[PDB]
């Protein structure tokens, strides 16, 4: 309120004056001006219209404070400095590059600072995405625009599951609109009767003619193209000329038996809501990449040398000379995790002098090399003093793609920084680490020089591939073979393929288009260090059928790094993956994004499409990129896309803006809340929030903002009184909301989110949508075991978000109020108290199937030690469970043993829970459900092994997806995986 | 290295071998073939547990090559025709002649057994309450020095963030040096030609106030190379403090792991031998 801010006249004389804390740029600067003029030496003082702002932020970059709205707070200064200064620049491309680098949390400067030609070359061709995804965004304005900025919630399924469609009365939705019509904005019901084959045409239409009753052509189409369904409460609006089955907001409402909640909002209100969005290029795209290096070259099939790579010496190995003797840098020819050829070691020098010089040879020769090489550097030493036995440790790594942008050999002496060894890293080197030197300068160094040939080697076009695919063929079947492929595609990504059947696979490839399942394990059966297998797979791959998606994505983890292939997979994914699956992939796609060795390709070309043609997709692709800035090894690929969908996003950057500030805020709050409040029983054990929400500055950067759990949902006024904190896990935040929306109270009045520090909310978000996909696949397959995955978000370092359903109780929760006003008949009793009557026993069953939902789920799963608070029941009836954190193995069974409680409520209160009639239809379902798991256990083995780069703690390689590989029994048959899982539920109860 | 040497009796024992290990899964298989060369070869249980599939894992280029030989009419082989009767003789007859009778891209014969008990040979103490104490002071040496690693690996994040916090605001002040003094620069360039006009007119109070507030800008870059300053000497300090518990954990990571390995190995060990979970577990459950 009283800062003291010196400023920087261009005249040269100095200035200091008070500032206010919610003092805004215009508000400050006439004083500042008025008391410089009486100030002496005004003379080259002029009017504030051609004097700008400028001052250094705490991400230390200077940047021109053009907008002159802006507050003190939202300057973030590390210090009180200010300098005036003519333009000499663009407004509106400044402070759109502000709002960019706010977004991120770095401004896009740095990306011009920093001299990677392929990160330009990427900054310059995101551009050319960016125009068309705003061409087709307005192809049709306003009409496509308002699918753009509120986007269809629809599946790609035109029908409905069978075992709901006898849910309603024979193909029919009751549904009531809420439309007003009235300049005293008066609510009024009116319940009208649609059936589920038609499109909201004949639904609006149908509303036309019913409203039009009690007081009475053309009108019907004017009102048709006027008129527009929203869902009440919640910001989803029906557009789109779609066969409305496939609107979430419908089939969730009969997935719970709710009536919908919609209404007839005006088509030109909608309009007029959305603003305008306007898309400028880019300062740099003034620039043309058109080089003349005035000194096409030869190609890799004409240069017929061995792969020579001299290790001179690295700069500071961070070892202790006492302890440790000898170090070397044994490398590794890698694709992906599969080693090239042998792991080629350097000499045991000691630590004092890292200095090698060593021209290390490798077996494969230049022309064999296959364009996704990754050299994998790594400082590794000798740290045990044993007879015959060297214990081996790695220290650093680093990864190095041998094919650069430009798509040539790298060559030349060239120094490069190495990344610091994995938290339980068990390989000495690291396959899965992406390839490029540390940004930071104060990590270990190594020096390399590759086989200079004083010129460049370019790998050829795919019309030399073409043709030498044709040459090494000239250098009706039997049946077995073919079942023997069908056993060979039906098997997980992470089956024991031998070279028996890699061997069959390859020498039977043009007899493999007829079956196109084959090709992810036709991957695995080439030998990549070779010249004519890989050109033989690429004309394959050239003309090889499409996938279906689910196993089209198979090709993009860590083991597939091969441009081709994954761009094959990419075409595949944009010929068939519609939007809410790849919104429901979307966490693996945004994971799959750091297996890529280059910034531009198919892959960042594909997503950042559907995220600028798509408000829902591209917010969750913002959010779930920007949750990794604290990942530093992709900081820099995820800082541009951030800054490139930030570019071509629209308006909804300001939303955007307002909810990050606010999380960033609320981020703010949980440090005071975590390092100056660390005790207990103090003044300020709970009157500090009180009074911090109290403060305007806060309070007022949590009003209006749209939730980031979901882009529908809005947030709006707080309630300070119905925020808190509890002491559960690590002390999150409680926080209520009001749904802004005058029809809020038929959804939800109140909105209620965890916010949670201290764990990390990312495995968490992966078993949700595991649940959520095994949801899918229940109601595909006709079994209604109805589980919730509750929405939750990562949104940074160890930060997340979840949202709160309601009328939900812990066992804790409800044995606490049963002994209050303990037994182990408490559960059903509740359950007896809150929803009796003829509904009761429908309760039950739900309880059973959200029961045969989740135990088969823990099991698959592996979650850990599931007691009795990290599990809520609802009061309709139907549990589920929270704190899921440590996943597979996690710590190297049996999870979730159902508790006698659960014995009381499914069996109905008998005493004999044993044999009651409805526990072997609870087994029956659970059965059924594992086997509709296990058919499609292929895409979870693929949805696992997109997660491996991630970064946490338990999912790494290899080594812990045989959990869910051996929970799941691939190894075995269905029938020995059936008496594995009767030998788990039978010894679940000890005997039953 | 391995000894062999099993015997005159060629076919011998087919649970009791070099090359033998069971019923293992593809974890631990991985580890025994970790760090190995050409040649290194492990037989085990096949992954389907059927009747005598009984998979191998021959290591060659950098790949654990895993080779299926059959059981066709109660005989073993690579590929049909299966000529040769017992998995024994089939391994000595490939440690013998080269695998181009079959196929032809390999070129690896056979170099390194695999042997289960070499392992067996560091161990001793086979009686059950010296391993039982011996397994309880490893367990709580492992537990203290994973919890001492945890703790180096939180004091290695925590000092990284600070560094580059630090690092960004040395570089936030590089920038504010750079703007003081072009701003210094552009106003000699305009004061060049001002204060000698006002000094000939005859009046001097006004340029001493002028440069007394000109020497409070000098003053400031003068405080302002002082925090720099103080923060430089601590960015210097607070990266011999990253460097230095770099190397703890340096010290800290190899004896973790090669005891993490003699742990897993005790377990096999306990697994083979026959005895599970029976007393140990009390003491953990505690
Ligand atoms: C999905 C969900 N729903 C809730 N609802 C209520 O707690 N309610 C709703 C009714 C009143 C109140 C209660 N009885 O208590 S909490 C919650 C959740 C999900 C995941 N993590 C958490 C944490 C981090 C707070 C926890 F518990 F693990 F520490 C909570």
């Amino acid at each position: 309120p009283r800062i003291l801010v010196e400023c920087l006249l261009p005249n040269g004389m100095i200035v200091t004056l008070e500032c206010l804390r919610e003092a805004t740029l215009i508000t400050i600067k006439h004083e500042l001006f008025k008391e410089a003029r009486k100030y002496p030496l005004h003379q080259l003082l002029q009017d504030e219209s051609s004097y700008i702002f400028v001052s250094v932020t705490q991400e230390a970059e200077r940047e021109e404070f053009f907008d002159e709205t802006r507050r003190l707070c939202d300057l973030r200064l590390f210090q009180p400095f200010l300098k005036v200064i003519e333009p000499v620049g663009n407004r509106e491309e400044k402070i759109l590059n502000r709002e960019i680098g706010f977004a991120i949390g770095m401004p896009v400067c740095e990306f011009d600072m920093v001299k990677d030609p392929e990160v330009q070359d990427f900054r310059r061709n995101i551009l050319n995405v960016c125009k068309e995804a705003v061409d087709l965004r307005d192809l049709n304005s306003p009409h496509s625009r308002a699918m753009y900025v509120y986007p269809p919630n629809v599946e790609s399924s035109p029908e409905l599951p069978k075992h709901i469609y006898n849910k309603l009365d024979k193909g029919q939705i009751i549904v009531v609109i809420w439309v007003i019509v009235s300049p005293n904005n008066d609510k009024q019901k009116y319940t009208l009767k649609i059936n589920h084959d038609c499109v909201p045409e004949q639904v609006i239409a149908e509303a036309i003619r019913k409203k039009t009753r009690s007081m009475l052509k053309l009108c019907v189409l004017e009102y048709q193209g006027k008129y527009i369904l929203k869902v009440c409460g919640c910001d989803e609006y029906f557009l789109e000329k779609y066969p409305l089955s496939q609107y979430k907001y419908i089939r969730s409402c009969i997935m719970l038996g709710r009536m919908p909640n919609l209404m007839l909002m005006a088509k030109e209100s909608l309009y007029s809501q959305l603003p305008m969005d306007c898309f400028t290029m880019p300062s740099y795209s003034r620039r043309i990449s058109t080089a003349t290096p005035y000194m096409s070259t030869k190609s890799l099939w004409v240069i017929n040398s061995a792969l020579r790579i001299k290790i001179l010496c690295a700069t500071y190995v961070n070892v202790n000379i006492r302890d440790i003797d000898k170090i070397y840098v044994r490398t590794g020819i890698y694709h992906g995790g599969e080693p090239l050829c042998d792991n080629v070691n350097t000499q045991r020098v000691p630590c004092s002098n890292p200095r090698w010089n060593e021209w290390l040879n490798y077996d494969i020769y230049i022309p064999d090399l296959p364009r996704a090489a990754r050299l994998c550097l790594s400082i590794c030493s000798v740290k045990g003093r044993k007879g015959a036995k060297e214990e081996h440790c790695p220290l650093a790594w680093g990864n190095i793609n041998l094919f650069d942008y430009t798509d040539t050999l790298v060559s030349g002496k060239m120094a490069l920084n190495l990344w610091p060894v994995p938290h339980g890293l068990e390989d000495l080197l690291n396959p899965i680490g992406v390839t490029g030197s540390n940004p930071n300068k104060e990590t270990p160094c190594l020096e390399l020089e590759f086989d200079w040939f004083s010129s460049v080697v370019k790998f050829p076009d795919m019309s030399v591939i073409e043709e030498h695919a044709n040459w090494s063929v000239s250098r009706e079947l039997r049946e077995n073979d073919k079942e023997q492929l069908k056993a060979i595609s039906t098997r997980d990504p992470l089956s024991e393929i031998t070279e028996q059947e890699k061997d069959f696979l390859w020498s039977h490839r043009h007899y493999c288009v007829t079956i196109p399942e084959i090709l992810p394990k036709l991957l695995l059966s080439v030998k990549w260090n070779s010249r004519d297998e890989v050109a033989q797979m690429y004309c394959l791959v050239k003309d090889w059928p499409p996938i279906k998606p689910e196993q089209a994505m198979e090709l993009l983890d860590c083991n597939y790094p091969d441009p081709m292939v994954r761009g094959f997979a990419v075409r595949c994914l944009e010929k068939y993956l519609t939007d809410d699956k790849l919104s429901q992939y979307l966490i693996q796609l945004v994971q799959v994004l750091k297996y890529e060795q280059y910034l531009d390709n198919l892959l960042v070309r594909f997503l950042l499409k559907k995220a600028l043609t798509n408000q829902r997709i591209g917010h969750f692709f913002f959010w779930h990129l920007k949750s990794e800035m604290h990942n530093k090894t992709v900081s820099q690929r995820f800082g541009l896309l951030l800054e490139s969908y930030c570019r071509a996003c629209g308006m909804y950057l300001k939303h955007l803006n307002r909810q990050v500030e606010a999380m960033e805020k609320l981020i703010n709050l949980t440090d005071i809340l975590k390092q100056e409040k660390k005790d207990e029983t103090q003044k300020v054990q709970m009157k500090f929030l009180v009074e911090q929400m109290r403060r305007p500055d806060f309070m007022d950067a949590l009003q209006g903002f749209l939730s980031p759990l979901n882009p529908a949902h809005q947030l709006g006024n707080l309630r300070l009184e119905e925020c808190r904190i509890m002491s559960s896990a690590k002390r999150p935040l409680w926080l209520n909301w009001e749904n802004p929306d005058i029809m809020s109270e038929l959804l939800f009045q109140n909105n209620e989110i965890i916010f949670k520090n201290g764990d990390d909310l990312r495995q968490d978000m992966l078993t949700l949508q595991i649940i959520r996909i095994m949801e899918n696949i229940w109601q595909n397959q006709g079994l209604d075991l109805r589980m919730l995955p509750y929405g939750c978000l990562s949104i940074g370092d160890c930060v997340g978000l979840i949202e709160v359903v309601r009328n939900s109780h812990t066992i804790m929760q409800i044995q606490c109020k049963g002994g209050l006003k303990f037994n182990s008949h408490t559960l059903h009793q509740w359950l007896k108290d809150k929803n009796k009557g003829e509904i009761y026993d429908a309760a039950i069953d739900l309880f059973t199937r959200s029961c045969a939902g989740y135990c088969v789920a823990t099991f698959i799963l592996g979650i850990g030690d599931r007691h009795n608070s990290n599990i809520m029941v609802k009061d309709d009836g139907q549990l589920f469970h929270i704190d899921f954190g440590h996943f597979l193995d996690h710590k190297k069974r049996v999870p979730f043993v159902l508790t006698q409680d659960f014995l009381i409520v499914i069996s109905k209160g008998a005493q004999e829970c044993t044999k009651t009639r409805e526990f072997e239809r609870f087994q029956e379902m659970c059965y059924k459900a594992y086997l509709a798991i296990r058919q499609h256990a292929n895409l979870f083995i693929n949805l696992f092994s997109m997660m491996l780069g991630s970064g946490m703690p338990e999912l790494q390689s290899f080594d812990d997806i045989a959990y869910i590989r051996k929970t799941l029994a691939l190894d075995k048959t269905e029938q020995e995986a059936l008496e594995y899982f009767m030998k788990q539920m039978n010894d679940a109860h000890h005997g039953g | 290295t391995t000894v062999a040497n099993n015997g005159m009796n060629n076919n011998m024992s087919l649970q009791d071998a070099e090359w033998y290990w069971g019923d293992i899964s593809r974890e631990e298989v991985n580890e025994k073939l970790r760090d190995t060369a050409d040649g290194t070869f492990l037989v085990r249980d096949a992954s389907t547990k059927m009747h005598g599939d009984y998979t191998l894992t021959l290591r060659k280029g950098g790949n654990n090559k895993l080779i299926k030989i059959f059981h066709r009419d109660g005989k073993y082989g690579f590929s049909d025709p299966l000529t040769f009767s017992s998995v024994v003789e089939l391994i000595n007859h490939y440690r013998n002649e080269s695998l181009a009778q079959y196929n032809p891209k390999l070129d690896v014969k056979l170099l390194y057994p695999v042997s289960k008990y070499q392992q067996d040979q560091v161990v001793k103490e086979d009686n059950i309450e010296a391993v039982g104490k011996k397994l309880h002071e490893y367990n709580t040496q492992f537990q203290e020095k994973s919890r001492e690693y945890d703790r180096l690996y939180e004091e290695y994040t925590r000092t990284s963030q600070e560094i580059q916090m630090k690092r960004t605001a040395i570089e936030a002040f590089n920038e504010t040096i750079k703007i003081f003094e072009e701003q210094c620069q552009t106003q000699e360039r305009y004061s060049k030609e001002y204060i000698e006009k006002f000094k000939r007119e005859g009046n001097e109070k006004e340029i001493q106030r002028i440069m007394h507030n000109y020497d409070k800008l000098k003053s400031r870059i003068s405080e302002i190379i002082d925090s720099r300053r103080r923060l430089e000497e601590d960015l210097k300090k607070q990266a011999a403090e990253y460097r230095e518990i770099d190397k703890r954990m340096n010290s800290i990571k190899p004896d973790l792991i090669q005891l993490r390995k003699t742990r897993d190995q005790y377990l096999m060990w306990l697994t083979q031998k026959g005895v599970r979970q029976k007393k140990l577990n009390e003491w953990l459950g505690n």
